[PDB]
């Protein structure tokens, strides 16, 4: 029985978000704080800050109690 | 994430009729269990005494020093709402409930703050900090279950930041978005009075004070709803968003602040009801 | 109160834990409830994952607190250290693909784990893996953690900020201590640490790993060609061998995440990972 790999799918009630590689396509990252070269040794780029702020911007605006 | 937290799942009500009735229904038992008077106060009382210390509370966190963040001062109100929602004051007393709260909400955001220097932001005597920090430690884990061990909440910080961030990127009409914070700040504290924290999504309350501050500010975005969030597609969405908003403004409008005559009077009552 | 204490299930570096009637509770040791267990009770309130640890109660008295879970036969290194085992490449498959579902739930949710070792991956009687210890575990995305045996380079040389790359450096040296049951880079300091690490797979330079010197504590070491990867692993296939090195990765950018692990050809090629209820079982 082989393995296939099958995405997460996890309901957000609300507009979708866009891809992470896609954020400096689009113009995201202009308006967000550059990362400093010791975060991006460390592994941490101002892709992730923009992207947690946008999906906490959608998370649960179609959705009533 | 708020999409699958227990915020969500257990901490948000349909409407202020839900929460009238869970604060009488604490009112009562507390009332049932006394018994098993005019010295009683009625849940209207109880809310305005909720209030007022409240408000104590949030000034208690600005002149916190080391300074406070945000985040934290949010969790700490959210935790007194929700443990008054199912608690009476009659019970435990809210001066010492919002201590706790405080500290609870310190030590959950990850903000390093030790006993002593959270009891000397107290203007009291070194045995007036002792004994408050004692309160303190008693109260914790009562205030935790309580919460049913929901400690993590969902502020709308981070939806607003991230709403604005989508508003310079993809919202040319709106040249500086950044001019709308101000107004924006103020809607959301003149909600984080009212009972909007549970009955609202952070990103639909977030959402709500941007465009509040825009309309205050002559800009209309009914644009960035129907086009950039691509609810041309559903219209009811877009009418239930729209009444959604409509519902907190109005729910902001209608707040009342308590008056410092029955503040002191409730005051006494509840002083009379703690003493006995 | 309502559980019954069975037997011992070893001592937590912040608890001891014993099992009890079947659960596991943990007993955390002026400050208040401690702030490990705090951390454990608002991480685990808040995820929902097959190999995920759930929290099923707590409670205390004032400042102490008690800590209730479902009960797990055992865990990975018990399974590792244990002669009479044979793993064979679908077992070590089916762990590792248990293990990186795990982290990519927990990683979708902005959180990391940062605790991860053999010990920490418990598996119950019907072979289901599931990640524990959230102790340390810190959210992350927010403008010294980690065992030294499985703590990744850019952690060593003092890093901050961090993302991902903390959690699957700790996966690739689990991976290599699957695959030749001894700890794969077993230091005794943290410059002992970054020694052998340099030594099996060689100094980075400046293409590797753009901002080594950013990082503040970081120190110069001799240039070592370091050992071939199939010479450390005699029996890895090409794409079991293509996985360790996106896992060991030294730029933390560059370094595979769960997701682009799950989506490469090694666990989609076979033999299939081994059923949960086939996997080997410590013998009593
Ligand atoms: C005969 C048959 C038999 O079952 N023998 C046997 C073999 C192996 C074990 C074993 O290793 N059990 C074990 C070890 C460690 C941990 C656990 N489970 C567990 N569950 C929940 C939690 Cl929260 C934890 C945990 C988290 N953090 C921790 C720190 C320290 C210790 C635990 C811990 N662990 C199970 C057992 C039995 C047996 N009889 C004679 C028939």
């Amino acid at each position: 029985a082989l393995y296939e790999y099958q995405p997460l799918q996890i309901e957000t009630y609300g507009p979708h978000v866009p891809e992470l590689e896609m954020l400096g396509r689009l113009g995201y990252l202009n308006h967000v704080r550059a990362a400093s070269p010791q975060d991006l040794a460390g592994g941490y780029t101002s892709s992730l800050a923009c992207h947690r702020a946008l999906q906490d911007a959608f998370s649960g605006l179609f959705w009533q109690p | 994430m708020y999409h699958n937290s227990s915020q969500k799942r257990h901490w948000t009500f349909s409407s202020e009729e839900q929460l009238a009735r869970l604060r009488a229904d604490a009112n009562r038992k507390f009332r049932c269990k006394a018994v098993a008077d005019p010295v009683f106060l009625e849940p209207h009382e109880e809310m305005t005494l909720c209030k007022y210390y409240e408000k104590r509370l949030l000034e208690f966190c600005s002149v916190f020093k080391p300074a406070m963040p945000r985040s934290v001062v949010g969790t700490a109100c959210m935790y007194f709402k929700r443990f008054y929602l199912n608690n009476s004051v009659m019970e435990y007393h809210p001066r010492i409930i919002m201590l706790t709260c405080a500290f609870l909400a310190c030590k959950v955001d990850e903000f390093n703050v030790s006993s002593p220097q959270f009891v000397g932001n107290l203007r009291e005597s070194p045995l007036g900090q002792e004994k408050a920090l004692e309160q303190i430690l008693e109260y914790e884990l009562l205030l935790i279950q309580q919460l049913n061990f929901h400690l993590i909440v969902h502020n709308p910080y981070r939806p607003f930041e991230g709403f604005l961030i989508d508003l310079k990127t993809r919202y040319p009409i709106l040249e500086n978005p950044e001019i709308l914070r101000k107004t924006a700040d103020d809607f959301l504290n003149r909600i984080a009075l009212t009972d909007a924290y549970l009955l609202y999504t952070p990103s639909q309350i977030a959402l709500t004070a941007i465009l509040s501050s825009a309309s205050r500010a002559g800009i209309t975005m009914e644009s960035y709803l129907s086009e950039s969030l691509m609810l041309k597609e559903n219209r009811t969405c877009l009418s239930q968003l729209l009444d959604i908003m409509k519902s907190m403004r109005n729910l902001v409008k209608k707040y009342e602040p308590p008056r410092s005559e029955e503040v002191a009077v409730l005051k006494q009552k509840l002083e009379r009801c703690h003493s006995a | 109160k309502r559980y019954e204490k069975l037997d011992f299930l070893g001592e937590g570096q912040f608890a001891t834990v014993y099992k009890a009637r079947i659960v596991a509770i943990k007993k955390i040791k002026k400050d208040g409830i401690n702030r490990t267990a705090l951390r454990e009770i608002k991480l685990l309130q808040e995820l929902s994952h097959p190999n995920i640890i759930g929290l099923l109660d707590a409670f205390g008295h004032k400042s102490n607190i008690s800590l209730v879970f479902d009960f797990m036969e055992t865990n990975l290194e018990v399974i590792i250290k244990d002669n009479s085992l044979v793993l064979t490449p679908s077992h070590i498959k089916a762990y590792m693909l248990m293990t990186l579902q795990g982290l990519e739930y927990l990683h979708q949710h902005w959180i990391l784990h940062r605790d991860l070792k053999p010990n920490n991956l418990l598996l119950d009687e019907n072979g289901v893996l599931k990640l524990a210890d959230f102790g340390l575990a810190k959210s992350f995305g927010s403008p010294q953690v980690v065992t030294r045996w499985y703590r990744a380079p850019e952690l060593l040389f003092g890093a901050r900020m961090y993302g991902v790359g903390v959690d699957m450096w700790a996966v690739g040296c689990i991976l290599a201590e699957l695959l030749l049951r001894v700890p794969f880079l077993p230091g005794d300091s943290d410059l002992d640490q970054l020694t052998r690490i340099f030594e099996t797979l060689g100094t980075p330079t400046e293409e590797q790993w753009p901002d080594m010197c950013s990082l503040p504590d970081y120190v110069t070491f001799k240039s070592f060609p370091g050992i071939p990867l199939h010479h450390i692993f005699s029996a890895a296939g090409d794409d079991l061998l293509d996985l360790i090195q996106g896992l060991f990765l030294f730029n933390p950018c560059a370094r595979i995440t769960a997701t682009q692990a799950l989506k490469m050809k090694y666990f989609s090629n076979r033999p299939g990972p081994t059923p949960g209820c086939q996997l080997p079982r410590p013998n009593c």
